[PDB]
């Protein structure tokens, strides 16, 4: 019984993996440790390692100190400011402006804000919502290769296979045509530079949309030339 | 870490004070001197029946001649220099909206905006940002927001923020990013960044000579960029020099090292150098930095600097070098000059040096009500009109911010009173006072309605009045004793003494000395005075005579080229019915290669459920439009969209949810296993399973009328909005749109062929037009495949209509909520139908009958078990396609050789007829029975079976079963009565009833015949009397009686009505059949 395994291992990985990246900030991942100046009212200068982690639904800031108790106080934070159609980004960083947390987070906040001179906020309001909704979509036809694969219709279950694989390269492009403008946008950090590429999830996707591209291709090619 | 022992100033302004972290920002909010006068007493502004019109207010008093030289000598680089820091405090100019606008209304025959006397000419102005928290009651009125820093930090040279700080930087080195000449900025940074305004003199609105500056708009003059163009190079310079003193230094040290030396020296000059000669007063001294004092600017502020400033511009600048040679008339005039992109005089570094050395030498104009006409006349237009007013908009700006009186404004101040319109100016009216008479006779001499600009150009006699000095001068002292960074603050630790005493000996002859690299005896000690000793005279006062005249007035036409490629687009979109048909009609071609009361009443009768049906599923719809176009219409709606676009806006926002709701339920319509379930229950008594295509179609023309609706009322929005100002589109859908002055939006063909909804509203619309073309009476009769493969584009359809949703244009998505329920049943129904399989019957023989019906007869698969009153739905393939028609068995279970009886109702029957034709060849697609088989006469003694209409087809296999399982077996006295209108196309049913007569020989079975058809017929070669038929049935046999029926509505109805009337005193059942 080691094919129905392999076959229930396979459908469950995609399912889990499509579920995974639909949620994960993790698609743009931008990484350096620079020094920077912690907050207002003080003059010290802190050692910390910044980045940033875009999902089609927000970005997360991490603020961390090397090491995390330096200036008597302990430094580490994860703020989330979200642009999704369901919130709003200005109140966000309002809030976030009014309580005051540190510079840098700040700033990277700002570089998001709308109407920021970068322009990085209406193309990612927009392809992070193309790019979640196409990933709403290789779901439904991901179920729908798992019914007509309990049911015997393999014949039209190597289809929703090639409809599942396609919905996934189909939306790692409208995620793919953000690097073309975020990568003008300067991200000095006091005297570090910040650069953001492709993550996990990014790879993920791609690796998951191949393998089930390839999959119903060759499964529905066999059963068509030899139903054995 | 690194040599920036300090505390770095932030660009937005935030946490300058401890306690207030808010004071001075970005974003803040301007806090009055006096409480609002507003004309309700929240936000609506005084206007032309209260106040007179600006127009003819701006024309009265501050007109006049342009040759006058000022009092005290105040070079007109004074006056831009003023203009220059006025922009690094407050900023209340950008519209921001829900649009609003409050117009001005020009007279009749203006020599200016109406020369030909055309009736009433409109000059459009728009209210300026306000603070949203603010403007809801008469307890808080609305306050507006500047949205620059509202410090003197420096904001017009670094920006008012950090992302912008960043844009117009290099970071190599610390200095801002030049262009290929090392002297001006980089114009590469235009869009997103500065102001964009056509040049009002040619019209060019390109990116091209646009600099980048820290303020949004210093290209509006060339004398603007001049000082711009100064403090960027100042910068630079200081910068390279820290670098060429420490080498080691990174970038970010040099830039906030060189930052910190020019905010000051920029402090100590303007305080300490313009005000003493702005107002011929020293700020009083510097205390301790106080904590407490409010630096908040007013807009009393605004009006008093900006507003007396433009009483001083002259004409036309001069022009001169180190030696002053005034030629490089060559005072390039000043009406030509606002936007300009590139002059083709300051194109070079020393043309900017000469500039500025001919401004700190030309004495501006004097300081009164008189205005020139290069502002009055001529000043930039902001929308539609290329030219505008000043003194007309910046009075429409006083009136729109809650600016008080200036008697009110006056007492407030501690300010003396006054007693009447001599008493004003006392001096102005001892010589030529006929103007103080000309403005109270616009005022219907009410001295206490002054709009406080034409109050304070009044008193102004060689200074600013002792109105406009007193706010000027506290507002200041309080924006330097409230600023924690100020170069004079011992705290903050910036400068040392040595370095505070060494910045504040500096002047603007330093600095442009440094800049312009020009020896120190070409100009005077004191800039902002000219005092008959200082060198390089000027030639003469500057007139407004031999200078090149204003370019004149022409006003903007959106959708001017484009109307006729508008109509082509729509005419196309009108011709997509056009096309398909075309290629519908080629592909046939190559294909073929008193008693009207009753007849209500039976009508009514037939068709309840029908007219029960219809009527719920268009109320239904009618609600969701009416819900939704009345919402918008006069409900709680914010009216930031409905201003002109009600009619289109209700009539698109109305149509989408009827036609997403009817969508997603002619979806639900088709799914055939579910109706099969239902219809065998006592769901059909309600609603009626057998016309469901019917309802289909219904469906389907009510969404294209609709549809087409929606479509028209979308074409009317587009051209509403292919000519509406950038700044009105910039708030309908923000986000989408900015707020940069080019004001020209976008085309037509942008709205269609460029947006994802319009481009699959097209796109939708080509595959409605397809399949509906293709799907007609009269091209599907034709050919079934034809019919058969245009009709997938239905999921093509659906994925459309999620990408037309997909944006936040008008409303969020909602077609993914009606979708789900039918799309799932559909889906649910589709795999149960492709699940199982039968196919290939063999037909043994098939005879053709007259009156239509064909009896068709084909073998009996081996598994095949089925009951008596099932049917089953075959497709022949031979002519058209795979199309699945059910059709009830008319043979025994104990029969082989299943049989048909099919009657000639339409396209698919009519092939089969032909294809089966001449007697059998070819052969079908058998699908299996389809019913319950309810065989309840079993349990009854006696039984009637009933049958009418069209509902007598399975009762002869009733009757052949029953008969042939009432002798072999060997139910009592089961009686068949079956009523028709014709008796035309059953006529096999009598040779059944005849076979079946003749085979039993116990006699079961007793038919009877009622033909009920009176004085229309043929002769064919009374009605059903169910009332004494029960009293009867059980007197001459005492038998429960099944009364089974199956037939029309009149029919049942009224066996329904015999059988209750009759059962109360056996059972009489009455268990209605819907085979
Ligand atoms: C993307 O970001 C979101 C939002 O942060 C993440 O979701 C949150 O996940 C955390 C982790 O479990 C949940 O728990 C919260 O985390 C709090 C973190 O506290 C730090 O930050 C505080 C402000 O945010 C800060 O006050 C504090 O230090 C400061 O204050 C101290 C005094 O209290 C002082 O001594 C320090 O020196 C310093 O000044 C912390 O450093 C934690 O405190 C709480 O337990 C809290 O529950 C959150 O609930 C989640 N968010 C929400 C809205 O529920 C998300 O995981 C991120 N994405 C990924 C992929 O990780
Ligand atoms: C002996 C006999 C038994 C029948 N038994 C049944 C039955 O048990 N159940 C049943 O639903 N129909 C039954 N029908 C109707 C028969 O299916 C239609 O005449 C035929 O399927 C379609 O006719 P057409 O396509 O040639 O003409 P069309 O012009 O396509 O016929 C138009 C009418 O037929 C109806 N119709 C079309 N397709 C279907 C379909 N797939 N299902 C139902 N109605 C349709 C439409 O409502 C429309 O009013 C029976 C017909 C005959 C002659
Ligand atoms: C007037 C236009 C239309 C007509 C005349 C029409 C007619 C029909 C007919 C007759 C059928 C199938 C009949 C059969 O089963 O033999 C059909 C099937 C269908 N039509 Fe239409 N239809 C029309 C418009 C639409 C529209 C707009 C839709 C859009 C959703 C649509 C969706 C369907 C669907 C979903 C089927 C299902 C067929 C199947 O898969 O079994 N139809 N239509
Ligand atoms: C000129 C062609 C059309 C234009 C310009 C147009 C434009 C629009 C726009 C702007 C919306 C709302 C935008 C959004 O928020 O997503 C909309 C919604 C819609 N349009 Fe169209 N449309 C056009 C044609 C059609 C056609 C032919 C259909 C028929 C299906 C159609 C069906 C819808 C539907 C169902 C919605 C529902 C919106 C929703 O998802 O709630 N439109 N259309
Ligand atoms: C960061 O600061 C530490 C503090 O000692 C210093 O040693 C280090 O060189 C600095 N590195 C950078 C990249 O600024
Ligand atoms: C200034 O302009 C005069 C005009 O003829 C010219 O002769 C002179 O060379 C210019 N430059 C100076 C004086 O430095
Ligand atoms: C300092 O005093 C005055 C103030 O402007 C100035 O005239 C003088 O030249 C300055 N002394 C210098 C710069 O050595
Ligand atoms: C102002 O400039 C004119 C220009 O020649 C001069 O005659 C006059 O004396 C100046 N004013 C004073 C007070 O010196």
């Amino acid at each position: 019984r080691l094919f129905w395994l392999l076959r229930v291992v396979t459908s469950l990985f995609i399912g889990a993996v499509i579920l995974a990246v639909n949620f994960s900030s993790e698609w743009s991942v931008g990484h350096v440790n620079a020094n920077t100046t912690y907050k207002a009212f003080s003059p010290k200068w802190v050692s910390v390692d910044v980045g940033l982690q875009i999902g089609l639904g927000g970005v997360n800031i991490t603020l961390t100190g090397t090491p995390v108790q330096q200036l008597n106080e302990t430094i580490n934070y994860n703020e989330a400011f979200a642009w999704r159609l369901g919130r709003s980004y200005a109140e966000e960083y309002a809030k976030a402006l009014e309580k005051g947390l540190p510079d840098p987070v700040l700033y990277l906040a700002e570089k998001f804000t709308p109407r920021s001179p970068c322009g990085l906020y209406n193309q990612y309001r927009l392809a992070g919502h193309y790019a979640s909704a196409m990933l709403w979509v290789a779901f439904l036809c991901w179920l729908l290769a798992n019914v007509m694969l309990s049911m015997p219709v393999l014949v039209y279950g190597g289809h929703m296979l090639l409809a599942t694989g396609l919905f996934q390269l189909l939306a790692l492009f409208f995620f793919s045509m953000t690097t073309s403008l975020i990568s003008p946008c300067p991200l000095r950090l006091g005297t570090a530079v910040l650069h953001t590429h492709h993550g996990p999830a990014f790879w993920i996707t791609l690796a998951t949309g191949l393998l089930c591209i390839l999959l119903g291709l060759v499964m529905a090619v066999a059963h068509r030339m030899q139903p054995h | 870490q690194n040599s920036i022992s300090w505390e770095v100033q932030r660009f937005d302004g935030w946490y300058n004070n401890l306690m207030e972290h808010r004071w001075g920002s970005k974003g803040s909010r301007l806090q009055r001197l006096v409480p609002a006068s507003y004309a309700d007493g929240v936000y609506q502004p005084l206007k032309e029946p209260y106040l007179p019109n600006p127009r003819h207010l701006s024309n009265r008093v501050m007109r006049g001649s342009a040759g006058q030289p000022s009092l005290r000598n105040r070079t007109v680089l004074g006056v831009f220099f003023g203009y220059h820091v006025l922009s690094d405090l407050v900023s209340v100019e950008t519209p921001g909206c829900p649009a609003e606008f409050l117009n001005i209304y020009i007279p009749h025959g203006d020599p200016v905006f109406d020369p030909d006397k055309r009736g009433n000419v409109v000059l459009p102005f728009q209210r300026s940002r306000w603070d949203r928290n603010t403007g809801q009651s008469p307890s808080n009125p609305r306050d507006q927001s500047n949205q620059v820093t509202g410090w003197l930090d420096g904001s017009a040279i670094y920006g008012s923020s950090h992302s912008w700080s960043d844009t117009l930087r290099s970071f190599s080195g610390g200095q801002l990013a030049s262009g290929p000449d090392p002297a001006f900025p980089s114009d590469s940074q235009s869009s997103l960044l500065m102001w964009m305004a056509p040049d009002p003199s040619t019209g060019q609105g390109g990116p091209r000579g646009v600099y980048a500056f820290g303020a949004q708009r210093g290209n509006r003059e060339p004398f603007l960029q001049a000082l711009g163009l100064l403090w960027f190079r100042y910068h630079n310079l200081c910068a390279r020099k820290l670098a060429q003193e420490h080498p080691h230094w990174g970038d970010e040290e040099l830039f906030q090292h060189a930052r910190k030396r020019v905010i000051a020296t920029y402090q100590n000059i303007a305080m300490y150098e313009w005000l003493p000669s702005f107002l011929k007063q020293t700020p009083p001294e510097y205390p301790g930095y106080r904590p407490f004092l409010d630096p908040s600017i007013s807009p009393e502020f605004v009006v008093a600097s900006e507003q007396f400033l433009s009483t001083m511009v002259p004409s036309g600048v001069y022009m001169r070098n180190a030696s002053c040679h005034f030629q490089g008339s060559g005072a390039l005039r000043v009406c030509n000059s606002y936007w300009s992109r590139e002059h083709p005089k300051l194109q070079r570094a020393e043309d900017v040096d000469a500039l500025l050395l001919g401004m700190a030498s030309q004495i501006a104009e004097r300081e009164d009500h008189v205005v020139v006409e290069d502002m009055q006349d001529f000043w930039p237009g902001p929308l539609k009109f290329s030219r505008t007013d000043y003194l007309a908009s910046c009075l429409q700006r006083g009136r729109d911010l809650g600016l008080p009186s200036y008697t009110k404004a006056r007492e407030a101040l501690g300010l003396s009173p006054i007693s009447h319109w001599q008493d004003i100016n006392p001096a102005l009216s001892r010589s030529n006072g006929t103007v103080l008479e000309a403005t109270a006779a616009l005022y219907n001499q009410d001295l206490s309605r002054l709009e406080l600009l034409p109050g304070g150009l009044l008193e102004s006699h060689g200074d600013p009045g002792p109105l406009f000095s007193t706010i000027v001068l506290d507002q200041f002292v309080r924006l330097r004793d409230g600023d924690r960074y100020w170069f004079e603050n011992t705290r903050n630790g910036l400068f040392s003494k040595e370095e505070i005493a060494e910045i504040r000996n500096t002047s603007l002859r330093d600095i442009l000395v440094a800049v312009t690299n020009v020896d120190p005896s070409a100009l005077q000690p004191n800039v902002f005075f000219w005092l008959a000793g200082d060198p390089c005279p000027q030639p003469s006062q500057l007139s407004a005579k031999g200078l090149p005249a204003c370019a004149p007035l022409f006003i903007r036409d959106y959708f001017e080229g484009s109307g006729f490629g508008f109509g082509l687009t729509i005419g196309t979109l009108c011709c997509f019915p056009l096309v398909s048909l075309l290629s519908a009609w080629i592909v046939a071609r190559l294909r073929k290669r008193h008693q009207t009361v009753q007849q209500f009443k039976r009508f009514i009768e037939n068709y309840r459920r029908h007219i029960g049906c219809v009527a719920v599923f268009y109320t239904i719809t009618g609600a969701l439009f009416l819900e939704r176009a009345y919402y918008y219409a006069f409900a709680a709606h914010h009216s930031g969209i409905t201003d002109t676009t009600r009619v289109g806006i209700i009539l698109s926002r109305g149509t989408a949810a009827s036609i997403s709701f009817m969508f997603s339920y002619i979806l639900l319509t088709m799914c055939r296993n579910l109706i099969t379930f239902l219809r065998e229950t006592f769901l059909n008594r309600y609603i009626p399973f057998d016309a469901a295509v019917d309802f289909h179609r219904l469906i389907a023309s009510t969404a294209i009328i609709l549809t087409v609706l929606h479509s028209a009322g979308h074409v009317v929005n587009v051209y509403l909005f292919s000519i509406s100002p950038l700044s009105v589109l910039s708030c309908l859908f923000p986000g989408l749109f900015h707020d940069d002055g080019s004001e020209f939006p976008q085309k037509y063909y942008w709205w269609f062929f460029q947006t994802v909804p319009g481009l699959t509203g097209v796109l939708l619309l080509l595959a409605l037009a397809i399949m509906y073309v293709f799907a007609s009476h009269h091209f599907r009769r034709r050919s079934f495949r034809g019919f058969w493969l245009t009709h997938h584009l239905y999921i093509f359809l659906y994925i459309l209509l999620i990408i037309h949703g997909s944006f936040a244009l008008i409303q969020m998505p909602r077609f993914h909520i009606f979708f789900l329920v039918p799309a799932i049943i559909y889906v649910g129904d589709k795999l149960v139908s492709l699940s199982r399989k039968k196919v290939e019957i063999s037909v043994v023989k098939a005879e053709l009958l007259p009156s239509g019906v064909t009896h068709l007869r084909f073998q009996r698969p081996q598994g095949f078990e089925y009951k008596s009153g099932q049917w089953v739905r075959i497709a022949c393939l031979a002519l058209g396609t795979t199309e699945y028609h059910p059709f009830t068995l008319t043979s025994a279970p104990h029969e082989d050789t299943l049989s048909l009886h099919i009657r000639a109702a339409g396209p698919w029957t009519t092939r089969l007829r032909e294809i089966y034709s001449p007697p059998r060849y070819p052969k079908l697609y058998l699908d299996g029975p389809f019913g319950e088989g309810h065989q309840e006469w079993h349990k009854f003694e006696v039984s009637v079976l009933v049958g009418g209409g069209i509902g007598v087809t399975p009762f002869a296999s009733i009757l052949k079963d029953l008969v042939f399982k009432s002798s072999v077996s060997c139910c009592k006295k089961i009686y068949f009565i079956w009523v028709t209108r014709t008796q035309r196309q059953f006529e096999w049913l009598a040779d059944i009833i005849r076979e079946v007569e003749e085979n039993d020989r116990q006699d079961l079975v007793s038919v009877h015949i009622y033909i009920t058809q009176l004085a229309e017929k043929f002769d064919l070669r009374g009605r059903p009397p169910f009332e004494p038929f029960f009293n009867s049935l059980q007197e001459v046999h005492p038998q429960k009686i099944g009364v089974f029926s199956c037939g029309p509505p009149g029919m049942t109805k009224n066996v329904e009505k015999a059988c209750q009337l009759i059962n109360r005193q056996t059972h009489f059942s009455h268990h209605y059949e819907n085979f």
